[PDB]
């Protein structure tokens, strides 16, 4: 009769074929990543190409289906996701051109090697050369030279290519009814078809600006403390009121400030949270780590894992006989096949990452009943949020006390708590302002308000304002520093970290309130709290089948994002920083720069 | 429709063999009867044969 049952039956067929197709693709990917051989690469390529061809076929088939007005909450969302083809909405020639330009900056960023001036034949890639130099060599001159080399050797070849990339992305967005490619990425967060819970695309900008405005004093105090500590370390390289150099942030771009902690620890003589020797003494192995993690999720209210995972997954290093990329990854292969790759050592890093991986598998399992196009999170920042909240909950020392992973005489004190909060701030909080700066710059560039000849002529001003960092070496328009990161050069979004951090803090506060936790938020554990586990699993099972705000309210009860859990969690850090910064200037000065005296 | 099977599939998808029994208790001449297993044949003792 009408188009309702027509679309229903077409989507049933699409689900039936896509389950098997993604099953084959994921099986090939798992074979490749666990076994680095040319045949495995060819199999992965064939599987991916076949899946892309089938997606093209399904989009073509669904194109004749009229938009009309259908509000089943599944079929409309599925056809909307299938319709946004993107690269294929323009002509074939323009698609080939954008593929060429995409591979252009991809290869340029991958092979942006820098060679030492004293030895032309000695060249280093981004890994492990620049990473090791950044994380180990604390010399000011070497870090500055590495920053200069990385942002000089690569940006010149990228500037006009990124110009054409921005133009083409704007073209694709405008052809698909988005004002800019930024609006295309907003469309994921767009909420419509529900009464009383609608979310506008400008509401994202409004909420982001409001949240960053509230966060600004926290970043100001943290940056002032870092400036004071590094000026104590570097008397003649940092102004008392000026902005910190780009290479004195703990990394190369400003993404994470972890390496500053060793130079900015309040009490370094006190021990740091590390129980590697404990698991070494107890003769632990990675299978025991996974068993303990499954037991912990049983305690918090999750059912145990099936035998298929333990028969199929790999939980340790397979050696070089069949090579494997040891980046810990999860797979929902389809047809109830769940797996994880991880080269597990007896470490706390591996412990936390393993909780992320297996709780991330559990999150994937939560929406098993949802159809194929609904086998995803409500927004781009829920799976990482679940992983991070599980890591934070399992990282609490009391959680280790119950299972005997550390000596009970640790005697949690104020100094250790402040050290842990500072590590969190320089690891989790330390990325929020930089992420906001980069995402705002990308938004304003895509929207067309930033002239090309002035692109960085805006960035390095706002860097003196938002991030509070002044460029150490002047650059002309040839260089392309703002686009010298992984996300921009690999065609991925960047707001996911900010959204994930906000969501993870809200989720942790909700679980703690549902767990009858008393005291500071950082000393909160969800173990043996099935109520909070089920309350969060209510969100987990929803997936993307429903708008993200309803899922958010289902656990926290708040329809809009807010930073109140951030204040509740970091209040001791706020008080300590305010007490310490009584005789130091708060804020950064835009006029100061190392290269001008 | 194709009705194949695989061993990787979990509980609920592995193939099962099922058989049925149709009876009739309507009053009719009896054909299929049970032997009521067996008992040892006692002798020279008042019993219930
Ligand atoms: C690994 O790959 C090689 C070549 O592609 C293949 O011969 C071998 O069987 C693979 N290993 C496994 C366990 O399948
Ligand atoms: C939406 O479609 C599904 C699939 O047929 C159906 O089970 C459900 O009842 C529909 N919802 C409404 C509100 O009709
Ligand atoms: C999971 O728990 C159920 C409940 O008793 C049990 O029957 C099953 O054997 C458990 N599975 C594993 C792999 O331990
Ligand atoms: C949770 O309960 C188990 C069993 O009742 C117990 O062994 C464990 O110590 C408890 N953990 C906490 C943090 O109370
Ligand atoms: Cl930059
Ligand atoms: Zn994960």
């Amino acid at each position: 009769s009408t188009i309702e049952e027509q679309a229903k039956t077409f989507l049933d067929k699409f689900n039936h074929e896509a389950e098997d197709l993604f099953y084959q693709s994921s099986l090939a990917s798992w074979n490749y990543n666990t076994n680095i051989t040319e045949e495995n690469v060819q199999n992965m390529n064939n599987a991916g190409d076949k899946w892309s061809a089938f997606l093209k076929e399904q989009s073509t088939l669904a194109q004749m289906y009229p938009l009309q007005e259908i509000q089943n909450l599944t079929v409309k969302l599925q056809l909307q996701a299938l319709q946004q083809n993107g690269s294929s909405v323009l002509s074939e020639d323009k698609s080939k051109r954008l593929n060429t330009i995409l591979n252009t900056m991809s290869t340029i960023y991958s092979t942006g090697k820098v060679c030492n001036p004293d030895n032309p034949q000695e060249c280093l890639l981004l890994e492990p050369g620049l990473n090791e130099i950044m994380a180990n060599s604390l010399d000011y001159n070497e870090r500055l030279w590495a920053w200069e080399s990385w942002r000089s050797e690569v940006g010149k070849q990228l500037r006009p290519l990124y110009e054409e990339y921005v133009v083409l992305k704007n073209e694709m967005a405008r052809a698909n009814h988005y004002e800019d490619y930024g609006d295309y990425w907003r469309g994921d967060y767009e909420v419509n078809g529900v009464d009383g819970y609608d979310y506008s695309r400008g509401q994202l900008i409004e909420d982001v600006e409001h949240t960053f405005e509230e966060i600004k004093p926290l970043y100001e105090h943290l940056h002032a403390y870092v400036r004071a500590k590094l000026m104590n370390a570097y008397p003649s390289y940092i102004s008392p009121i000026g902005c910190l150099p780009a290479h004195l942030l703990g990394d190369m771009w400003g993404r994470f400030w972890t390496n500053l902690y060793s130079l900015t620890v309040p009490f370094g003589q006190k021990p740091n949270i590390d129980v590697t020797d404990a698991m070494v003494d107890q003769a632990w192995d990675a299978q025991r780590i996974f068993k303990e993690a499954e037991k912990f999720f049983v305690s918090v209210g999750l059912p145990n894992m099936t035998q298929g995972f333990w028969e199929n997954s790999m939980l340790t290093d397979p050696g070089n006989v069949q090579k494997a990329v040891c980046h810990p990854t999860a797979w929902d292969l389809g047809k109830g096949d769940f797996r994880i790759l991880m080269c597990t050592k007896v470490t706390m890093d591996d412990f936390l990452t393993a909780h992320h991986e297996m709780g991330h598998i559990q999150y994937d399992m939560a929406y098993a009943a949802q159809p194929f196009l609904l086998r995803n999170g409500a927004n781009e920042g829920f799976h990482e949020a679940v992983g991070e909240i599980m890591s934070l909950s399992a990282a609490t020392p009391k959680h280790l006390k119950s299972i005997g992973l550390l000596s009970p005489d640790f005697q949690e004190d104020n100094e250790t708590e402040i050290n842990f909060l500072l590590k969190q701030a320089l690891t989790i909080v330390g990325t929020l302002p930089f992420t906001y700066m980069l995402e705002k710059w990308r938004w304003m560039v895509f929207k067309g308000e930033i002239p090309k000849d002035q692109w960085m002529k805006k960035w390095w001003e706002m860097k003196r304002e938002i991030v509070g960092v002044v460029e150490p070496v002047p650059h002309d328009e040839t260089y392309c520093d703002p686009a010298s990161l992984f996300h921009v050069s690999n065609d991925y979004s960047f707001i996911r970290y900010y959204t994930r951090t906000l969501y993870q803090f809200q989720f942790q506060e909700a679980l703690c309130q549902a767990a009858k936790h008393e005291g500071p938020l950082h000393k909160c554990d969800i173990s043996n709290s099935t109520e909070a586990g089920q309350k969060l699993f209510n969100m987990l099972r929803l997936g993307k089948s429903e708008p993200w705000t309803l899922a958010l309210e289902n656990v926290v009860g708040a329809k809009n994002m807010n930073v109140r859990p951030l204040l509740n969690y970091f209040e001791p850090l706020f008080t300590w920083l305010k007490d310490q910064n009584k005789n130091s200037f708060v804020g950064w000065s835009t006029d100061w720069s190392p290269y001008a005296d | 429709q194709s009705y194949g099977f695989r061993p990787t599939y979990g509980v609920g998808h592995q193939p099962y063999r099922v058989v049925v029994l149709s009876f009739e208790l309507l009053h009719a001449p009896a054909t299929v009867c049970g032997p009521k297993k067996s008992t040892n044949l006692v002798k020279n003792k008042c019993v219930n044969f």
